[PDB]
């Protein structure tokens, strides 16, 4: 087993400009007939990470993948997987019951419609009209998909894919020479 | 077309296929299945496993009048109707019966006995023999047998087959043929061990040679218009019954054979109930037997009837052996070993035919040379073959009263019976004597 | 989306009085007298447990009469045309749903005030809905140990952990 | 007064072996001359629970055994009547007033010719040949007989005799364990 990458944000450098969700929304959304271009996109936006500012700066935060996950737990269906590298949640057992938003800290899950095929999805038997489904919605590091697209979108390059094995050992070596030095 | 599957009530639940001892079932885990009929080895078992039953109270199959055609069965039998069905030869015999001219014999197999009475209310594995032979008679059947004649006298032959072949050692790992579908799978899979098969035939062609030849001189008939049917309890009798190499005096030595079920039905047809039935003998001429012939049913009677003569053989002065303990089971394989005539044998028996695999193979063999082997394609011997009615899904209560019977006759050794003597006197002279290699014996050289 | 009712386990000492509130407001309503929050004993703590009004319910997609329906913000039994068919009972996750018979009833407090006090369908907690003041269990707690999250509490609550998250990043260590 | 049981199949594991509706018929019909051998059967079959098959696989379905029962209320002759834990039709007063058929919303009740032991049952006066009688038949939950028989025939024991009470607390338990192990 290998612990699973999770993508952080340096703040000094980013911007807030908005151009990583914009990129998240198209590379995830491409059975909703989007051409990477304005226009064909009948879809209202709906990103994975989610930006926020402070006095102190501007970033976007999304999940951390925790490895002793409070999200899977505390769901009783068990949509909630690790399918590969990473934590994903699947859009097929999802029943809104909103208790997973009641379990992740750093509230990187959101409950919306899911979208399918340009068109919304409506539940069978509610009230008349008829309810949309809701699915929680929150990062997959898209593992189906190829790299990371919130990276290679930042024009400053302050999203950043860390591994947290040999970031410790850099850690390790940077420390160690610094001691060794002055010893 | 002998074992087919219907496909408007197979639903494809796979059930038949973790029996097949060939597996020769091709599909899916959904859809209606099929049967590789050049490949099947007719055991009869994908029958049994079978519980697709499609009632006829609708109108979206066919109207089940078509359906007793196509399967052959009696058109006056309404009991449900399965998918993996076995072909029917009722009919056949029905209309022979009706013929007034034909001399008619039938045979009787060491499982009827014993699985018949299930099939009107009474208890599980009874042993009516008087009520058969009486219900038999009644079915205007003009000559009534016991195929036992033909299990001693194979039991003879293979006893002196073995006494032949260890001296000179020459295939010494011999197989017996006593089961059909086993020399079927033989000449399917392995051509190359052709020759170790024993050429002893059935019990049931053995009758069926003696009837054509010597029973046409104890009567006065001409052996061309007597009409042979056995009841044998299996749907693995069918295809040994109609090979172009298993026939003598020019004619079929049994014309054609009927499952358990089909007598069942034939004897329902005629409207007799069972239990109001007296008891009865058969035909001393051809009817006579011992209690070693009686335990073919069961797995390893056959080696223990063999035995019984065997060891006689050998050692020319009685010691008691009818008894033994290590050869009796009913699953996986049996070894035992014998030390008789300053000789050790290391005997075995294999139940079912996916067991014999492993020791047949040419490397396996050669490191316990495996003295005498017979083979059983059903598992438990022939009592849970095909032709034995369904259980609406046991096999120990049969296997039971075949012991009792065995062990209730005053003769033992397969060699006290005076018909015996006397045929051996009469037509055949001495055991392999150029007579004996002429009707009780065949040649399997397919090789395809 | 739906309005829900939450009870951490931190405050809860499993004094029956929730319960026997919810229990009686609908009985003088003119509904079913029986409770629709259930007390559950565990290894490791003690926690009432209602309906999470599940946004897809399922609930209303096994029900064969169309009973179960979304109304306002919550989802009803609508106890006039069910039957009792207990399907709705396998496909509820968290067992939100119990019947009207007296046997459902487990012994306690609640049971001997209910016997020295004095038609079988599905009853589920439909948050008071008939009622002007708040939900019944909310109000009569001791230690107010339940509490009603609506559509913006869960906002407030999602911004506040992550602007309270982004903050002690950038104040401790980029 | 109590919940009554009901049995449940599983559609996970069931495959359409179609062994269990065998056993109910050949069960049920101990006065019609059956020895658990096919050959004694002289009547046609007619099981209780049915197998239905479909695009997401198959599963049988038979009655769920309703407390506030629509086929008890409409039967005006009284031939159905909760006279155990089970709702039971009864054979005797049974006129075939279809409107059972319309009651009923999964369709557990199918009506179908008698056969007492062994024949076909005549009736009276109607027509020139006879008209048999037509009784409903639905499962009784085996409560003239012992634990039911569709169970213990199921191959790969897919069938489930549940009690509404116990697994109401299970689920209970599962949640508050849930739920508990994340705050
Ligand atoms: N021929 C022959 Fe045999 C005899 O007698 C049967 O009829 Fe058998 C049975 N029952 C079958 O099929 S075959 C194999 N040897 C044991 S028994
Ligand atoms: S909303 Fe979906 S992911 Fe969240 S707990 Fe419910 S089923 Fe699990
Ligand atoms: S959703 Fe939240 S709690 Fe779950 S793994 Fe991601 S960061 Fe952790
Ligand atoms: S890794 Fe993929 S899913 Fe996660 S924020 Fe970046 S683009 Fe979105
Ligand atoms: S694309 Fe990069 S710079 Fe722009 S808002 Fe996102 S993280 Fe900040
Ligand atoms: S008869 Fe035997 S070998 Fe042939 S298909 Fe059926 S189970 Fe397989
Ligand atoms: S057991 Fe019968 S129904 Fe099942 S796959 Fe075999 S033939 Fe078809
Ligand atoms: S054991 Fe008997 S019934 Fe079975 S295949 Fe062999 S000969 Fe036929
Ligand atoms: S009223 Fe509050 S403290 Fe009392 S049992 Fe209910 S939740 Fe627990
Ligand atoms: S018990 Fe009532 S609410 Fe539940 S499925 Fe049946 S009718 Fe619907
Ligand atoms: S009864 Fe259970 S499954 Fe149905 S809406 Fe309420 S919590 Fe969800
Ligand atoms: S909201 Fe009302 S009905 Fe629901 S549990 Fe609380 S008191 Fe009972
Ligand atoms: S068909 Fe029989 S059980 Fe149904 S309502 Fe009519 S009389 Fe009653
Ligand atoms: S027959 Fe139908 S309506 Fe009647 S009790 Fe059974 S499931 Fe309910
Ligand atoms: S519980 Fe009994 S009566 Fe009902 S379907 Fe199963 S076997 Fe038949
Ligand atoms: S016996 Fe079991 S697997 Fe076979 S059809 Fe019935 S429920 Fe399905």
């Amino acid at each position: 087993t290998q612990l699973n990458p999770f993508v952080v944000a340096n703040p000094a450098k980013c911007i807030g400009c908005k151009a990583c969700e914009v990129a998240c929304f198209a590379v995830h959304n491409r059975n909703n007939h989007v051409g990477a271009t304005v226009g064909t996109v009948s879809i209202p936006v709906i990103p994975r990470l989610h930006l926020i500012k402070t006095e102190h700066g501007t970033m976007p935060i999304q999940c951390r993948h925790c490895e002793d996950a409070p999200c899977a737990n505390v769901c009783t269906v068990g949509a909630i997987k690790r399918e590969g590298n990473a934590i994903v949640v699947d859009e097929k057992l999802c029943i809104g019951c909103k208790s997973c938003l009641l379990a992740c800290p750093f509230g990187a899950i959101e409950l919306l419609p899911q979208y399918e095929d340009g068109r919304e999805v409506f539940q069978i038997n509610l009230k008349l009209v008829q309810e949309p489904r809701i699915i929680a919605y929150k990062c997959d590091l898209c593992n189906d998909l190829g790299e990371p697209a919130c990276v290679k979108a930042c024009p400053e390059n302050a999203l950043t894919l860390v591994m947290p094995t040999e970031m410790k050992k850099a850690r390790n070596k940077e420390a160690a020479l610094s001691f060794l030095r002055v010893v | 077309a002998i074992i087919n599957i219907d496909q408007e009530l197979c639903t494809g639940c796979r059930r038949c296929a973790e029996v097949c001892p060939v597996d020769a079932i091709e599909g899916e885990k959904g859809k209606p299945q099929k049967i590789n009929t050049e490949v099947c080895v007719m055991c009869g078992q994908c029958v049994q496993k079978c519980s697709s039953y499609a009632s006829y109270f609708d109108e979206s199959i066919t109207p089940r009048n078509v359906k007793l055609q196509e399967r052959g069965m009696l058109d006056s039998v309404k009991e449900p109707l399965f998918a993996a069905y076995n072909l029917g030869y009722a009919r056949q015999v029905k209309e022979a019966l009706e013929n007034p001219q034909l001399f008619k014999v039938v045979q009787c197999a060491p499982a009827i006995r014993v699985s018949i009475a299930e099939e009107f209310g009474l208890d599980l594995g009874d042993l009516t023999p008087g009520k058969l032979v009486a219900a038999l008679r009644r079915l205007n059947f003009d000559r009534v047998y016991d195929t036992n004649f033909g299990a001693d006298l194979t039991i003879i032959e293979e006893a002196n087959e073995l006494v032949k072949r260890i001296k000179e050692g020459k295939d010494l790992p011999m197989f017996t043929s006593c089961c059909p579908a086993w020399v079927k799978f033989a000449e399917q899979t392995y051509p190359e061990l052709l020759k170790h098969i024993s050429t002893c035939k059935s019990p049931q062609q053995m009758t069926g040679a003696i009837i054509k030849t010597y029973g046409a001189k104890i009567n006065n008939v001409d052996p061309a218009k007597i009409f042979s049917v056995s009841v044998m309890p299996c749907t693995c009798k069918s295809y040994e019954s109609d090979r172009p190499e298993m026939r003598s005096s020019g004619y079929k030595d049994v014309d054609l054979v009927i499952t358990t079920r089909e007598l069942a039905h034939l004897m329902k047809d005629k409207g007799i109930d069972f239990a109001t039935l007296p008891d009865e003998e058969f035909d001393s001429p051809l009817g006579n037997y011992t209690g070693a012939a009686t335990i073919f049913g069961n797995t390893g009677g056959v080696m223990e009837a063999a035995l019984r003569t065997a060891y006689e053989l050998i050692t020319k002065k009685p010691i008691p052996n009818i008894d033994i303990e290590f050869v009796r089971g009913g699953e996986g394989i049996r070894t035992a070993t014998v030390q008789v005539g300053e000789l050790e044998l290391k005997i075995a028996v294999v139940s079912g035919l996916k067991n014999v695999i492993p020791i047949l193979e040419d490397i396996k063999k050669n490191k316990c040379d495996l003295h005498f082997v017979e083979v059983m394609t059903c598992p438990e011997g022939c009592i849970s073959g095909g032709g034995q009615p369904k259980l609406l899904l046991a096999y120990k209560k049969r296997k039971e009263a075949l012991y009792k019977h065995d062990a209730e006759l005053e003769l033992r050794k397969s060699h006290e019976n005076p018909a015996i003597k006397k045929l051996y006197e009469e037509f055949l002279g001495e055991p392999l004597g150029k007579q004996s290699h002429h009707l009780l014996h065949t040649k399997y050289t397919p090789r395809k | 989306p739906n309005r829900f009712v939450i009870a951490d386990p931190k405050r809860c000492l499993g004094c029956y009085t929730c319960i026997a509130a919810c229990a009686f407001v609908h009985e003088e309503q003119g509904l079913q007298p029986f409770p629709r929050l259930y007390l559950t004993y565990t290894s490791e703590g003690i926690m009432p447990i209602q309906c999470r009004h599940c946004e897809d319910a399922p609930c209303a997609e096994v029900c064969p009469v169309e009973a179960i329906k979304k109304e306002g913000n919550a989802i009803i039994i609508d106890e006039k045309a069910c039957i009792g068919c207990k399907t709705c009972l396998l496909a509820c996750s968290f067992g939100a749903i119990d019947f009207s018979v007296q046997d459902s009833l487990e012994q306690s407090i609640f049971k001997d005030i209910k016997e020295n006090l004095m038609r079988i369908v599905a009853v589920k907690c439909d948050l008071c809905n008939f009622r002007e003041e708040g939900p019944a269990c909310v109000q009569f707690c001791p230690t107010k140990a339940l509490k009603l999250v609506d559509g913006d509490e869960i906002n407030k609550m999602v911004k506040n952990k992550r602007t309270v998250n982004v903050e002690s990043l950038l104040s401790v260590y980029g």
